[PDB]
RNA sequence: CGCUGGCAGUCGGCAGAGCGAGAAAGAGAGUGGCGCGGACGCUACGCCGCGACGAGUAGGAGGGCCGCUGCGGUGAGCCUUGAAGCCUAGGGCGCGGGCCCGGGUGGAGCCGCCGCAG
RNA sequence: AAUGCGAGUGCCUAGUGGGCCACUUUUGGUAAGCAGAACUGGCGCUGCGGGAUGAACCGAACGCCGGGUUAAGGCGCCCGA
RNA sequence: CUAAAUACCGGCACGAGACCGAUAGUCAACAAGUACCGUAAGGGAAAGUUGAAAAGAACUUUGAAGAGAGAGUUCAAGAGGGCGUGAAACCGUUAAGAGGUAAACGGGUGGGGUCCGCGCAGUCCGCCCGGAGGAUUCAACCCGGCGGCGCGGUCCGGCCGU
């Protein structure tokens, strides 16, 4: 990536558009960590209206 | 459907057959209803009527989402700025027309009622003709109570 | 690829996308570009203006070398010679003016739309605008013609 | 990364069978057998793999080393359990929970013993 | 005379040229394409010259 | 039944990128993630735009960056650019700048990195400011593109300059009677 | 990624020579399988032959 | 000793008819499999009373029960014994059906295997 | 169809198990007065939860693990201990296009998945 | 002012360009299931309950089902009441 | 006057194919520009497959014979000289059911059949308790091997750095 291609003419390596990939490692680091919301894994399913009459 | 008396019928919220709803009365509402008078059979509610249509029927439009009320939190949460916080305080402020009537009446889903048992009278004529439409005064309630 | 193509999700109706009532007969409006006076002139006018009549002077033999005059403007100026042209004249002290010829990079005309950085220039071109040589003077600097 | 392969190998792996509206993977260190990123075999740094022994009886446990992993011959290390079929429970199970070694597959590590332990029992 | 032939674009040749040798130094995409490389000792498999003798 | 019209029911935005590249399919879980898990709006456009084609995210000059990010109040901040960022040569001077983008020209970045800047991808952004704080997003010019010049009220109306479509320019194509006030009339 | 590591030349009889050749940064190029799809493709109608009735 | 799966629900079928097709009754040349009228007046896709049904998605199976055989199980085909370690983790859900290209030496071998992996063969007596 | 809804928190003896609640914001840090244990999950193109809605000619769009033929890859795929094809008051799956098994007939080739082409 | 509803905007674009019927208004004609207009709703494109039958009338518009209740119509027998 | 680079659905000799597979592909896979038609110019088909090998059914018997019945060949005549596989339309016979509003159909049941469940004493799984048994057996220690982690706050040495 620093130095071009001697047998072709004027190529380089293609540029990378994520340089980190591995999401997991990114996701569970602790800068991105603090700033999330709390998780809402609650699960509220419909309620049977009873009649309070 | 005549396209005026349609969009009447969309702004009374009314967008389908055996539904009801809940007006406040002045100038600009009669000159409304009498528009979609032989579509329409409306009267002057009882406050059992009102506690009857409120407690069984009563729907909250949350995120613009049809919701059940089943617990005083779901009104309070979004009709809490206006102070009504319970059943009692939308009852209250539909029966006597108070100032937030109109965010009161609006959080209401359209009353999605059953046909009337025992039946109709005439659907194609008005009230004092023998039928039903237009407005049966004190005898709202006679179809609240079949219609409920 | 056929299998992506809109024939493969119309077997089975009847008249292919084409319509029950006016069918797909063979030319309907006439061949190509036929009626643009008569009945596709509405189209004709509505969105190609100017397509009949006579304008101007012919020109026989006309080969488009003799009037060949490729334009750079002076926004464009500074990238006919490497950079190293540009800064030696930046960090430079006796006022030694670097000199671009434009005939060279394969241009005739030099037209001034653009800025030009305040350093001299002598620039070397076949034809010069008005603009163009007020605005290299104006930062101080040479217009000389070529033939 | 795994996410990256992941991505290359959700769909054309030669692992993969799509027949009678499911899917699965013939991977060889696919527990469970099930095409999912969690459950992969080879796209992880770290894999868990419960296999029935060469000979009739005993289960082998296959791990996964952090420092060859470009090196396919030395990448594996494995291990022969030829036990009764609780302490082979109790050890799987350590070795996942005390290595902290890919905690999520403890369970599934621990439901693949058991069925190769029932298949290696004389039948009815 | 129907298009037979397409044409691509050096670029991208060259980039696919990249992207298919990067896979083949990893494990899983190996694996995935089904060659028996369990026991192969590293994936950039590089012998000696005098295999070309 | 109800009187409702179906006609509008379905809205068309996008949910997902059109395109089956993994790596920007990667970017979309990430800020997907962030976009539900931040209150930060920054990272529900960026999002969005990740979801865009080609031509809703045209690149960004230079010279555009330098300008929109020379204004008052908003320096040492990182320029947020879904698209691509393109050098601009008529340009002399490129002041150091904190650059996250999609992709790079290989020109551009030489002049970003010896004036001294950072270029960052999207995950580099995502762990230096997870709610893109300090952040101006741009992007660039949508109607630039010259299918737009064809586009309005149509050629050969009164009071339109949109560029009709011919086979080739000169003087004798398209310039006779719908143009001039001696052949026919001229709108 | 940027780290290139040293991988190791083998003999012809399997085992470990002293060669060490670093990896090239071509093993680092991002993974296009889409862009390699559309290259193969295309490229691979080129070697047809044409036929008509 | 049967092989009982995980869960053995009511299994609800709102039809269990086939949809015929339109006038495959009065012709050899009109197949049973359905196609849908495209007529101008035809009496069945305008949905006249008393008339052959359309397959409309309103029939459509409760995804909880959905492919699933009258024994609980659903259903995976097999071509060999490296298949059913495929199923041995999906073992009470899913069973296995030899595929009739299988010869009964493999067929036989299929069989002792999925025996003693616990794994329900809907053909076991199949070929012999 | 909408909520451009929720889930990367499976954060475990390097542990402390939560974000449904009427009322903008932190179960924040510091500074002074025995028993080795804990279901499922997550093909994120996946899974899950709330509501509302469902006519259709001409026509348009999307999804097809619907179907036919051939090519590049791939199933350490199937097959004279029986392939393709055909027949069947047999058992089934799918809303459907269709498909998988059982029996018979037959005697030599055929199919699944990822893409490509007509 | 009341009531109600998320809106705004840009490209590309098929089919159609024989229509017909009804309350009211209305032209020519003795009149017509005639010819020609305005408004709105239908049929065409649409099944369902009723008018015995039935393009347009009355009611009401349609995913697959169970329970309950109705509309317009009816309740001697056909034929539910 | 003048070579070369250029053209080539005819001819001779070749090679190949993401082409077609006997109603397709040339009209023509075969005694095909043939049979046949038109005075003529011209028009112009249909038509592949026993078996591995003819081993192509000797002999007995009825009939004038075509045709059968035995016998025999073959893995197989359920391959018998236009013979691989042998569908549908149509027909013969057997079996079952039915029948005065032409037949057929949609919905809902009922009856009779044909087969299937290889049905006909009815599911197992985990823990605990009790009772009869059997092992070369548990925990804890010792030795050796392997793996994981290490803010070994900052152990020694290497490798890499868009
Ligand atoms: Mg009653
Ligand atoms: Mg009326
Ligand atoms: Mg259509
Ligand atoms: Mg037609
Ligand atoms: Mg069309
Ligand atoms: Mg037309
Ligand atoms: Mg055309
Ligand atoms: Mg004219
Ligand atoms: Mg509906
Ligand atoms: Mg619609
Ligand atoms: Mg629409
Ligand atoms: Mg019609
Ligand atoms: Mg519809
Ligand atoms: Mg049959
Ligand atoms: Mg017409
Ligand atoms: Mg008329
Ligand atoms: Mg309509
Ligand atoms: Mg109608
Ligand atoms: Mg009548
Ligand atoms: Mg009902
Ligand atoms: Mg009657
Ligand atoms: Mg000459
Ligand atoms: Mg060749
Ligand atoms: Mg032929
Ligand atoms: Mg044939
Ligand atoms: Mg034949
Ligand atoms: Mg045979
Ligand atoms: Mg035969
Ligand atoms: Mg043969
Ligand atoms: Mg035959
Ligand atoms: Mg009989």
């Amino acid at each position: 990536w620093r130095k071009a291609a001697s047998l072709k003419s004027n190529y380089n390596l293609p540029m990378h558009k994520m340089l980190n990939t591995d999401l997991s490692r990114i996701l569970k680091s602790p800068e991105i960590q603090r700033a999330l919301r709390a998780p809402r894994k609650k699960i509220h399913r419909r309620v049977l209206k009873k009649n309070p009459l | 459907v005549s396209p005026k008396v349609r969009k009447v019928l969309q702004l009374l919220r009314l967008r389908q057959i055996f539904n009801g709803t809940f007006v406040k009365l002045n100038k600009a509402s009669i000159n409304m209803l009498r528009i979609v008078e032989p579509y329409i059979a409306w009267g002057y509610p009882n406050l059992k009527s009102v506690n009857e249509l409120i407690y069984k029927r009563g729907y909250g439009k949350i995120n613009k989402k049809r919701i059940a009320l089943t617990d005083n939190t779901l009104i309070a949460r979004s009709l809490g700025k206006y102070n009504i916080i319970c059943m009692e305080d939308l009852i209250h402020e539909i029966y006597t027309v108070g100032k937030h009537f109109k965010e009161a009446n609006n959080f209401l889903w359209p009353f999605k009622l059953s046909s009337p048992r025992g039946g109709m009278k005439k659907k194609t004529t008005h009230f004092v003709e023998g039928g039903d439409a237009g407005n049966r005064e004190d005898q709202i309630n006679r179809l609240i109570r079949r219609m409920n | 690829p056929s299998r992506l193509r809109k024939t493969r999700k119309l077997r089975g109706h009847v008249s292919h996308g084409h319509g029950r009532i006016g069918k797909h007969r063979k030319h309907p409006g006439g061949r190509g570009n036929a009626g643009g006076m008569h009945h596709h002139r509405i189209n004709f006018d509505k969105y190609h203006p100017g397509y009949f009549g006579k304008v101007g002077m012919r020109h026989y033999h006309l080969k488009r070398n003799q009037s060949f005059c490729p334009t750079v403007n002076l926004d464009k100026l500074w990238t006919l010679v490497s950079e190293q042209t540009r800064v030696n004249a930046a960090k430079n002290k006796t006022g030694a003016a670097p000199i671009i010829d434009v005939v060279r990079s394969g241009y005739y005309k030099v037209l001034g739309k653009g800025k030009l950085p305040k350093q001299p220039v002598i620039v070397k071109a076949k034809f010069f605008s008005r603009r163009a040589e007020e605005k290299i003077k104006g930062v101080g600097g040479a217009c000389v013609l070529v033939a | 990364s795994a996410h990256l392969q992941w991505m290359v190998v959700r769909n054309c792996s030669s692992f993969l069978i799509k027949r009678n509206k499911q899917t699965y993977s013939t991977e060889p260190n696919n527990l469970k057998a099930r095409n999912s990123f969690r459950y992969n075999g080879l796209i992880h740094r770290k894999t868990v793999g419960v296999e029935p022994a060469a000979d009739g009886k005993g289960v082998v446990v296959v791990m996964k080393r952090r420092s060859g992993q470009r090196k396919p011959a030395t990448s594996y290390v494995r291990t022969t359990i030829n036990k009764n079929a609780r302490a082979t429970l109790s050890s799987i199970r350590h070795m996942i929970r005390k290595n902290k070694y890919h905690p999520d597959l403890r369970m599934a590590a621990i439901r693949r013993a058991s069925a190769i332990l029932r298949s290696q029992k004389p039948v009815m | 005379w129907r298009r037979w032939h397409r044409r691509v674009n050096t670029t991208q040749k060259r980039y696919a040229i990249c992207s298919a040798l990067a896979a083949s130094a990893l494990p899983a995409l190996v694996m995935s394409k089904g060659h028996r490389i369990e026991e192969v000792p590293e994936l950039p498999l590089v012998v000696e010259d005098k295999v070309e003798g | 039944g109800v009187d409702i019209r179906h006609n509008k029911d379905r809205k068309v935005r996008r949910k997902e990128p059109k395109s089956q590249d993994i790596y920007l399919r990667l970017l979309v879980k990430l800020y997907r993630f962030l976009a539900r898990r931040t209150n930060s709006t920054f990272n529900q456009v960026v999002l969005k735009r990740l979801f865009m084609s080609r031509t809703n995210r045209p690149p960004l000059s230079l010279s555009r960056m330098i300008r929109k990010m020379k204004l008052p109040g908003r320096e040492n901040k990182t320029a947020v650019v879904v698209g691509t960022v393109t050098d601009d040569v008529r340009v002399q001077e490129v002041p150091k700048l904190k650059v996250c983008a999609l992709r790079v020209t290989s020109r551009a970045r030489s002049r970003i990195l010896k004036a001294g800047g950072k270029i960052l991808t999207f995950d580099q952004l995502a762990l230096d400011s997870p709610k893109g704080r300090g952040t101006v997003l741009l992007s660039g010019p949508r109607k630039g593109r010259e299918v737009y010049r064809h586009f309005g009220k149509a050629p050969g109306t009164p009071h339109s300059h949109t560029k009709p479509y011919v086979r080739s320019k000169g003087r004798k194509f398209e310039r006779a009677r719908g143009r001039r006030a001696s052949r026919g009339y001229k709108n | 990624a940027c780290a290139r590591p040293l991988i190791s030349v083998y003999s012809e009889k399997g085992e470990s020579s002293g060669k060490n050749v670093t990896l090239p940064a071509v093993f680092k190029a991002p993974i296009r399988p889409d862009i390699v799809n559309f290259v193969h493709t295309n490229l691979r109608k080129n070697n047809r032959q044409p036929y008509a009735v | 000793a049967a092989l009982r799966p995980l869960v053995k629900p009511k299994i609800v079928k709102k039809r269990t008819k086939k949809f015929i097709r339109h006038q495959s009754d009065r012709y050899v040349k009109i197949k049973r499999n359905w196609r849908k009228p495209r007529g101008i007046d035809n009496r069945v896709r305008r949905r006249f009373k008393g008339q052959i049904l359309m397959p409309n998605i309103g029939y459509g199976s409760n995804k909880k029960t959905k492919h699933m055989l009258p024994s609980g199980f659903r259903k995976f085909l097999v071509h060999n014994v490296k298949e059913l370690e495929v199923l041995l983790m999906c073992n009470k859900s899913y069973c296995a059906e030899i595929a009739h290209n299988v010869s009964s030496k493999n067929r036989k071998a299929i069989v002792e295997r999925a025996a003693q992996l616990a794994i329900r063969v809907t053909n076991p007596n199949a070929r012999l």
